[PDB]
């Protein structure tokens, strides 16, 4: 599952190797925690409980998978049911011995990690002569009208080095004005849900698209 | 102000267009989707005319017992389904979508004072329910499910988010 | 039948041969049709019945009168108190005989038909955005905030066709491009409640503006 390992990479860089927990598509949501590659007792190492604000407490089963850098990440995906927005969900895992490991409250709606945008196009304004970007948002996903996004624009004589602008919420569009002349740029877009109803972390960047002025 | 997350349009309007396909997709049901036995719902109609004039209060009281109704209607219809090897491959996911939905709705219509307004403008005895509205089928549970939210959650929840200070 | 008339109007000159039903102000409901059938169909030629769901079959009230050119018009002014959203309405118009004329199930918040928006004013832009059009919902229409528009941009005779612009529901203004110069433009605005909480048809057209450009 690249998609959901890159992404549980992403976490365990600005997260903490705690117990970090994202959703994608908001009916969906994914709890994990990385840990030195022990022997055998892998799931059944621990059991992992997790209780929706004023419902019984469920248990989700737990799974093993060698993360591609040599130590084994411990993954569980909620039932589908249970991924509701809005909602305190209190997580919690337990060690064989019965000692607890990791304890949070979460929201699924301030977790989401969204996929990339998609169909970055670039054109040359209509006799403005202006750069006007058009993409897709991730793909799948709802409250769309809720994800803002981040622009990526290099380059230059061999000088290439960005600079960032920041999309309005629901909008898939940006117009630049103040491109230089005669020079080939290069854009790319990342996704994120706009507080304070969401929150989450940066989407993987967009495949770039390059453009001469 | 905007009472909250409930208040932004769009928010709401997720769960809306969740009930209208699950709604429309069981309309090509057929004799696939009984609920095999009559699951008590709640009644959706509003009559504009009597919906206006009623203590606002009372507007209150028929959402949030009529969505604790359904929210038990949704959940019978899931562990219905989760027993037998019965047919219709889609009713699975709306079903999620509907239970994971409605705890939403639940929590988001209490901050907006729904579940306050409604035990208090309904502390007082009344008459008996005489109603009692049935569903045997997933088609009307869902079809049930959407104009239940389109309709007087929608109305409710739009008035009383143009809540300021007076 | 006076702004009913036009609006009655509006529905069969679009919608011959057919029942059709509508609201104005979600308190009324109103179904009728025209017959190019006269003579010897007397009041008492069609029986009219409905159901709100999980409610007992009624009969409505038959109307009748003179209309378009040699025909007649049935209407059925539901009451009020059986008026009621969000729940189905199964209409059956028979003849007299115990013939099936018209069978069909609706919700009244989905045939809603309501007055034109009005107070059009289109003007120039000093930009690429040539003229930025701006109106008013229709008047006394609550819920404004989810009411839908479609602009209808006329040219200049001789040939000029058409261009019809749909407005997302809420927003009265908007942009208009590629508006070729040296030419006299009308604009129009339709309206109608939009889904999913509501339906219907498109209003009657705005009062018109024109602009040179």
């Amino acid at each position: 599952d690249p998609k959901f390992e890159s992404k549980a990479a992403l976490l365990a860089a600005r997260g903490p190797e705690e117990l970090l927990c994202f959703t994608e598509r908001l009916e969906d949501l994914v709890c994990f925690w990385e840990e030195a590659a022990s022997a055998g007792v892998g799931p059944g190492q621990y059991s992992f409980s997790y209780q929706l604000e004023d419902e019984p407490w469920k248990l989700c089963r737990l799974h093993q998978a060698p993360t591609a850098r040599g130590a084994v990440r411990f993954w569980c995906s909620l039932p589908t049911a249970d991924t509701s927005s809005f909602v305190p969900l209190e997580l919690r895992v337990t060690a064989a011995s019965g000692a607890p490991r990791y304890h949070r409250v979460i929201h699924i709606n301030e977790v989401v990690l969204l996929d990339a945008p998609v169909g970055l196009v670039a054109r040359l304004a209509d006799e403005s002569g202006h750069v006007v970007l058009r993409w897709l948002p991730p793909p799948e996903t709802p409250m769309t009208s809720h994800i803002r996004y981040e622009v990526d624009v290099s380059a230059g004589q061999g000088a290439g080095s960005v600079q960032r602008v920041e999309i309005l919420e629901g909008r898939t569009e940006c117009v630049l004005s103040n491109l230089r002349g005669r020079t080939r740029y290069t854009f790319a877009v990342r996704a994120r849900m706009a507080e304070p109803s969401f929150g989450g972390f940066w989407s993987e960047w967009s495949e770039p698209v390059s453009l001469l002025t | 102000a905007p009472p909250r997350l409930i208040c932004d349009s769009r928010v709401l309007e997720r769960y809306l267009l969740e009930a209208k396909e699950a709604e429309k997709i069981t309309t090509g049901c057929a004799e696939h989707c009984s609920l095999n036995e009559k699951i008590t719902v709640p009644d959706t109609k509003v009559n504009f005319y009597a919906w206006k004039r009623m203590e606002v209060g009372q507007q209150a009281v028929e959402v949030w017992q009529g969505l604790a109704l359904l929210s038990e209607a949704v959940l019978r219809g899931q562990a219905l389904l989760v027993k037998s090897s019965q047919p219709w491959e889609p009713l699975q996911l709306h079903v999620d979508k509907a239970v994971s939905g409605l705890r939403s709705l639940t929590t988001l219509l209490r901050a907006l004072g729904a579940q306050k307004e409604a035990i208090s403008n309904s502390d007082a005895a009344s008459a008996a329910p005489l109603r009692t509205i049935t569903a045997d089928t997933f088609r009307k549970l869902f079809r049930v499910y959407s104009n239940f939210l389109r309709g007087k959650l929608k109305l409710y929840t739009g008035e009383a988010c143009r809540t300021g200070d007076r």
